[PDB]
């Protein structure tokens, strides 16, 4: 029984975790109270992956929600699928953090680290065979950066072998949505480099673009934006809880994507992706799914995939389909796109087809790209970090509780170092 | 007396076994719950099932199969499936976490905790038997459990059983298609660790059967189930001689001694004929000459590899069905006199024939129509030199700048044995090209 | 480029599309000239019909001529009367003279059958 | 199989193609709500030549509607059969440019050319073996003569081996029809010369003469003229949609149509056009059918065929008939009116028979005649263009758009070369 | 022990095939499904179908035909028609796009894509063959598939099979009736490229068939159905000696040696008699002399050439039904005592006759009447020189200033091939003249 522990950090973390738990409970047929309100018995065979059995028929999720303010805790508790969580797992502070990496990593939240680690140990030691930890934080903010990175560091120090993935939300190319976001983005990704094993960089701006151009959605509201990321969640974790023809777990995805250990920043994707109107006028097959898979208006990261090169692409398919077609189309996209993929690594596609398609859909696809286009985000945040560190913008309200400048120096050093390996392995000649 | 021990390792191998035991059960008339049906075999039963199924005192038939996989999904699916009561519940061995396309995980870290129980059950099955013929090991070259655990298992059986024959059924990587990315790594590693203990390994490619399903069987959407059914028909055709009777009966003990010239080139192929569907099978002469001609076609091998740039080193025919042996001799004479089919200069003798009386059996819910004749053709041709060379070139491109090596060096294998396997496959390729002189 | 003008032009276009213009089609329908087959279910899978579909596939593969009483495009008229008028007793040697082979001939027909294959 | 994509361009194109899809959907038995309701089995033989498959037994037309103002496509997607198309194929421009070739070609039209070519590639790579492109417009205005020619040029340089037919509504011998029309027609037929493997010239005044000299039409309106155009524009490709004794597709007609590449301007015509009162006093046979074919009144381009010589004629019959009678009538007309056919081309008739008639109309026929009499139209357009071009009239719009007089002069050079070519092949002798 | 492979190319091949195979099936008792029913089977014999069918399955007869065309519709009607079960589905070969009345399209482009497939199918049919006497290839000179890909078939079959003979049934473009305009180009091209390859090409004018159908058959409303039905009767009267015992039996290799005097002079002219209708056959007294002179009439000749404008080089008469060789010889003697029937002086004996006992069977729903005797004369007169001089002239008017030449020269032919074909036809016309003097 493969086991994953789910953790939420900050306002963004709690919101995306709530949407993920709502979607996965709808998939598994679990009502907000806890009783299995479903039809088939196939969804109970692997229900222990994301649920823990209680007295009676209740299935409590293994979620370790963290915040430094009780406001988002009250919001997620009052909202739907909020009473399903264990009330002993809501760990919240009182002082306050949420935009400052020092406030979320060295003080204030540093007191809550012991309690969160205690809850993490209690939930991860109730597992039969632990596999990994999914943190749904957001870099560039506060506790999504500070608390998230400190928890990742502590869990990686305690459990050096289990797989570890984050679903961090990167800063948008335009706007800022936070002034000290260039500071906290580097200060979080520095710890994300040598601790995590997978990081699925999701972008708000590309989420807006895919909600507007493809999904139409005249009002974008807010539920659909996190619903897409929750669809990416359930798509990428399908093989651990559903049977299929080709099964690829988190460790198989780990050994398939990342070639060299500090190259594990992946671009998510989801591609039945039908519009409000053009859904009867559209035929969903493997050709149409693959056309949406390998399309720049579908990869929900900010970086343009035309720049750089594709190191590798995963293709998690859900539904009942044919292996010959889902194989020959991943052949022919590589045949059509010569220079887009790397030539020194032949056939950069890992397919995995599983049965039991999601609710209200025939077939489904989950794009995961490890292209070298992601160096643009690293370059741009390095540019803002240099631009503000040359004049010490916002620096004294970091140094007020410690924070000597050496942390910034060999944070920026690794920050540009990762840009250096991305540039070096982007367009290297094979032989 | 003439028996088999079938070890199904990896997800691909368990899928092969899922098709294979359905075919075996339908051949021998067993029910899916393991019981022989009532009001049949009133004359005292039959000794046909003794090759595959052991007989207990309850009237149920226990197969001589060891299902094993480190991932607890496909084996658990078998355990909860229709063939739940047929299998021995303690033969359905399964792990807790998979190797996940890692040879190091399949061979050192995760696989070493389960090879112990697998050897225990293989010894139990061998001791509860008379006159062991060989081991049918169904796996794949995709890797993880397919490569690392199968290699470790075969290494452990080498010191245990020795002289016993080990027939392997592996799915070779396709010439243009690879699902995993570390397939060059795990194929080179499993070839290095199976060059010394294997006796005869059949590679059955995937996109080759895809093309066969497109052309002959006339289906545009072939899943894995059709491929497993065709491989099940291949293994039923090769093991029909141990269960039925007729003309020359070819045993598992010794088609390996009539197919392997030197103890490094134990890598033949497989080809079924006719693989034709119902409507197209209705409108033709199913005759010995044309079925042998279809066997000797470049668009009917189960591996996509043209048999024109290589020479047939040796070949074995199995005529399952009402085949008169004079037509067999006339057919093999026609192929031997025809051009573009070449044999090596040390090959005036290059064919071994085995003809049975039992026709092939159709599975319900399949696509192949039942026909009165079939040929299972095993060619140990030297045409696979190009495939071995491009896999060597892929491994060179991978290892030239140390891609996907940190996993192996972290939890297992090293660069030194990587270089050792590199020079071992160089030796295998130079012997393979030294043969054809 | 002015952004809000771009988005609300797209908004006006969209609300003109998803105004009252969707029909929500009330007929599945069958086109009996394409065929697809992708189940090929697992043997262990225990978790896995239409009389109108049987009728339409029968009229698709019903050997046309029996489904219409009056003909169609004249390639479906050239063979409209395949039944030979009069009983036409073919065993009558007086009327019909078919060439009948003999056991002296069939044997050596079989003899040069594999001789002629390498002419 | 064979398949064609239809490419409405402009006000005229978006009206004629809409009536065309109405007519061909009524022929193939398709309701406005995109489902089969016909009673004949042969309708669903070659749906794929004009339609793409959509889920739930749906047929969506392979049509692209292009305009540089939203109102035309808004009117199209308002009435019957307006909701049969893919809503993503409606490509709009919020600029204008309705009657200026320059501003429709090298200006705000040329920002939409990328989108319309993207839709063209999407509709053209989703089929097994593409045959050609049919595109409908008029030779006057900005959205149907600049957009059309630029789109044809781009598709010709992208996919050069496919057949290309355009149906252009050429101007009238009398009256005006949108005063800068001689300009637009001149440097629109300029790009029609190199591209457009075959072009169908349709005259509005000839259409009005057809509706009221033979068909009565006491209230003839606009959709009836569009019906008259669409009948022949569907009957050209009836050999692709229905089997016959002798079929002839677009490539067959193009090969046996033009002796020389710059001669692809034809005159369409439909045979069984008769009034409702005179329907009773009629006997629909091959003689009267070809009698109303070889008919200067029923030509939809005015350009009287007895003022020149026919180069090649073509007949596409539809219905139950005898081709002894068909070949005998073509033999009789060629034997009688021998002076109107070029004598260096013996037997300059291509006849084909498809035995599937339309709704009603027990037999029908479509005439396509390539003659030397279109030199009257070209000479008229040249004379009007020179009259409005000599005293620098109506040119400051084009020059301020960014063009220059050298393009206009070489446009007249190409047009006068075309006129000289028709005159030379008109008066050429055998030996 | 004898057969002949029929290859039907183009629309004019496959519609003539639809007429031919219904004639053969209705003549031999084959039901359209392919099963010989009750009241048709006779005990221990009736091997007349072996020359065009092959016994297959458990009582099925499948024809030895390859239906090829580059375009759909006219072939998938056969795939979904009355005879949808008679033909092997791999014998009904179609392409994607059409040759567009272009010899360049048929020969140097997409026509040279399915050529490997059709030669593979022909090789498989000749493997199933039990003694081949030739290939009956059905086409029109016409345009496109009947010229380019048919000439490619001539080239490939000549370089592959060699000694085996190829009889063509070729539909000539009429003098006055035409349905295309590039057919003077296509006819000269395919004549130049199949002159060296064809063994004997029987020439047919549609206009002459319409003339005889309106005059004798009393069909004021004829069509391609009647035309191909009558052509099917002609080819059935050719091949009746391979199927039925007769006083004089003449096969394909005898027919070719008796007809052609020179290896380039191999274009004979066929006529059939009687073509009398059912209503007018009551008042006639059909006899050998009055059908021999009816064949020698200059109105039943099936290419619009009066034989008065030339000399008869040779003549082959094929009689079917109640025909006695005494009346055959009396009719031949009367024809020789006629003065205007001019034979060449260097060929004193000019008749090769054959008599078969089986009368020509008629298809219900057709227009021909049932008669007790019929003649199938295939004379080799010099009157075809006038027709080909006429079509050389029609080529010359179009080629005077390069009409419909840009298609060919842009899609792959060079300019010089047209001149080479024209001078080849000029040399052949001079050959006709110098033989005829
Ligand atoms: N013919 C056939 N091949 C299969 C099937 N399932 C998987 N494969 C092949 O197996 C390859 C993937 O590697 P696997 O052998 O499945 O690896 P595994 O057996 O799952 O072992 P682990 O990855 O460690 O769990 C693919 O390239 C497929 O070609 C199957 O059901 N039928
Ligand atoms: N007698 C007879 N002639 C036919 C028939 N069908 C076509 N033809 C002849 O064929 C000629 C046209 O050339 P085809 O051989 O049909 O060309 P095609 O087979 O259609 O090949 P493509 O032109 O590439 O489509 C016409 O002149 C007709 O005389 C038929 O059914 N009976
Ligand atoms: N999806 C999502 N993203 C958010 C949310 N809140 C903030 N973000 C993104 O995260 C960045 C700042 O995060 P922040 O509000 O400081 O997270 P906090 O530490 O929990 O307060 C901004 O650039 C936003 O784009 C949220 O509730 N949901
Ligand atoms: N036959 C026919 N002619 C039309 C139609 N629509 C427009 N026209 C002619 O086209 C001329 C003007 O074309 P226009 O609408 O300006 O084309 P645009 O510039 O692309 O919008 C008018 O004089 C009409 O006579 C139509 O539906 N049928
Ligand atoms: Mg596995
Ligand atoms: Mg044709």
């Amino acid at each position: 029984m493969r086991e994953i522990v789910h953790m939420q950090a900050g306002q963004c973390g709690n919101q995306i975790g709530a949407k993920f738990w709502e979607v996965i409970s709808d998939e598994h047929g679990i009502d907000p109270t806890g009783t299995y309100h479903g039809d088939s018995d196939l969804q109970l065979e692997r229900i222990n992956v994301y649920y823990n059995e209680a007295t009676g028929g209740k299935y409590v999720p293994r979620a370790v929600l963290v915040d430094l303010e009780p406001g988002t805790m009250d919001s997620v508790r009052s909202g739907p699928f909020g009473q399903i969580f264990r009330p002993d797992n809501f760990v919240f502070g009182q002082s306050g953090a949420g935009n400052n990496w020092a406030k979320g990593h060295y003080t204030e939240g540093a007191e809550l680290v012991d309690s969160v680690l205690d809850v993490v140990r209690k939930e991860a030691e109730s597992c039969d065979c632990l596999q990994g930890f999914q943190l749904t934080h957001s870099l560039g903010g506060g506790t999504g950066s500070g608390m998230g990175t400190l928890l990742i560091s502590k869990i990686r120090e305690e459990y050096p072998d289990r797989i570890m993935n984050t679903f961090s939300v990167v800063p948008s190319p335009k706007v800022s949505d936070t002034v000290v976001e260039p500071y906290n983005a580097t200060l979080s990704v520095h710890q994300l480099v040598e601790n995590t094993d997978e990081t699925y960089c999701i972008d708000n701006e590309a989420l807006y673009d895919i909600c507007f151009r493809t999904l139409k959605l005249t009002t974008p509201t807010y539920g659909d934006l996190n619903h897409l990321v929750s669809a990416t969640m359930s798509g990428v974790t399908t093989c651990l809880r559903f049977p299929g023809q080709l099964n690829a777990d988190l460790r198989k995805l780990a050994v398939n994507m990342v070639p060299f250990p500090r190259l594990h920043f992946f671009m998510p994707g989801f591609a039945p992706l039908t519009s409000r109107g053009s859904q009867q006028y559209r035929a969903l097959t493997v050709p149409e799914l693959t056309q949406q898979m390998f399309d720049a208006k579908n990869m929900m990261a900010a970086c343009d995939p035309r720049h750089g090169r594709y190191l590798t692409v995963a293709a998690i398919f859900r539904g009942r389909m044919s292996m010959k077609e889902v194989d020959e189309q991943m052949l022919n996209v590589q045949n059509k796109n010569s220079s887009y993929f790397v030539e020194w690594i032949p056939n950069n596609v890992k397919t995995a087809v599983c049965d039991i398609p999601p609710r209200g859909l025939k077939m489904s696809a989950t794009f995961i790209g490890n292209s070298t286009a992601i160096q643009e985000l690293f370059k741009r945040i390095s540019e803002q970090f240099t631009a503000m560190f040359r004049r010490k913008a916002f620096l004294h309200w970091y140094t007020g509780e410690g924070m000597d400048e050496m942390e910034f120096t060999e944070a920026e050093s690794n920050m540009n170092d990762l840009v250096s390996e991305y540039q070096q392995y982007q367009d290297a000649t094979a032989e | 007396m003439r028996e088999c021990i079938s070890i199904h390792v990896g997800q691909a191998g368990v899928q092969i076994g899922n098709a294979c035991w359905e075919l075996y059960c339908l051949e021998h008339g067993i029910q899916p719950d393991g019981q022989m049906p009532s009001d049949k075999t009133i004359g005292g039963g039959d000794d046909s099932f003794n090759t595959f199924f052991s007989e207990t005192g309850a009237g149920k038939h226990v197969p001589r199969a060891v299902f094993v996989d480190l991932e607890p999904t496909v084996v658990d699916e078998v355990r909860t499936g229709t063939y739940r009561q047929l299998f021995h519940p303690e033969q359905l061995i399964t792990g807790k976490e998979d190797a996940a396309n890692n040879y190091a995980r399949g061979h050192y870290t995760i696989g070493k905790e389960i090879v112990d129980l697998v050897l225990d059950r293989i010894r139990k099955l061998a001791d509860q038997c008379t006159g062991l013929q060989g081991f049918l090991i169904f796996h794949s070259f995709g890797g993880g459990t397919g490569s690392g655990f199968a290699s470790l298992l075969m290494e452990r059986l080498s010191v245990d059983y020795g002289k016993k024959s080990k027939l392997e059924f592996a799915i070779y990587p396709a010439p243009q298609i690879s699902t995993a990315v570390v397939e060059p790594y795990n194929t080179i590693l499993t070839t290095h660790t199976t060059l010394e203990h294997s006796d005869c390994a059949f590679m059955v490619d995937n996109e080759a059967i895809y093309d066969i399903c497109r052309r002959n069987l006339d289906i545009e959407r072939p899943t894995y189930t059709n491929l497993n059914r065709l491989i099940a028909q291949i293994v039923s055709s090769i093991t029909a001689s141990l269960r039925f009777d007729g003309a020359l009966n070819v045993d598992l003990t010794e088609f390996q001694t009539n197919l392997v010239p030197y103890p490094r080139i134990h890598f033949p192929l497989a080809t079924y004929a006719p693989v034709i569907s119902a409507e197209k099978a209705y409108h033709e002469q199913l005759s010995v000459a044309e079925i042998t001609n279809a066997c000797f076609e470049p668009a009917n091998q189960m591996v996509k590899c043209d048999p024109r740039h290589g020479k047939y080193m040796a070949c074995c025919m199995l005529y399952r069905g009402d085949v008169v042996p004079k037509d067999v001799n006339a057919a093999i004479a026609t192929i031997k006199t025809k051009r573009t089919i070449q044999f090596v200069d040390w090959c005036p003798t290059g064919f071994k024939v085995g003809i049975n009386y039992q026709p092939p059996t159709v599975v319900p819910g399949g696509d192949l129509a039942k026909v009165q004749r079939a040929v299972c053709m095993l060619s140990n041709t030297t045409a696979i030199a190009e495939a071995w060379a491009r896999l060597d070139h892929k491994f060179d491109l991978m290892y030239a700048k140390r891609a996907f090596v940190h996993w192996y060096v972290g939890e297992g294998m090293e660069e030194g044995e990587f270089s050792e396997a590199r020079e071992d496959l160089a030796a295998l390729e130079k012997d393979y090209e030294e043969v054809g002189v | 480029p002015v952004n809000i003008v771009h988005q609300n032009a797209i908004l006006c276009e969209t609300i003109k599309k998803e105004n009252e213009c969707q029909r929500l089609y009330t007929n599945y329908s069958i086109n009996p000239f394409k065929k697809m087959y992708t189940l090929t279910g697992k043997p262990n899978s225990l978790h896995d019909e239409d009389d109108n579909f049987l009728r339409i596939i029968k009229r698709s593969t019903q050997e046309p001529g029996k489904k219409f009483e009056f003909p169609q495009t004249e390639a479906q008229e050239v063979g409209w009367y395949y039944k030979p008028l009069l009983p036409q007793d073919r065993g009558d040697k007086r009327i019909h003279y078919p060439r009948q082979n003999t056991e002296i001939t069939k044997y050596m027909d079989e003899a040069w059958k594999q001789k002629e294959q390498q002419e």
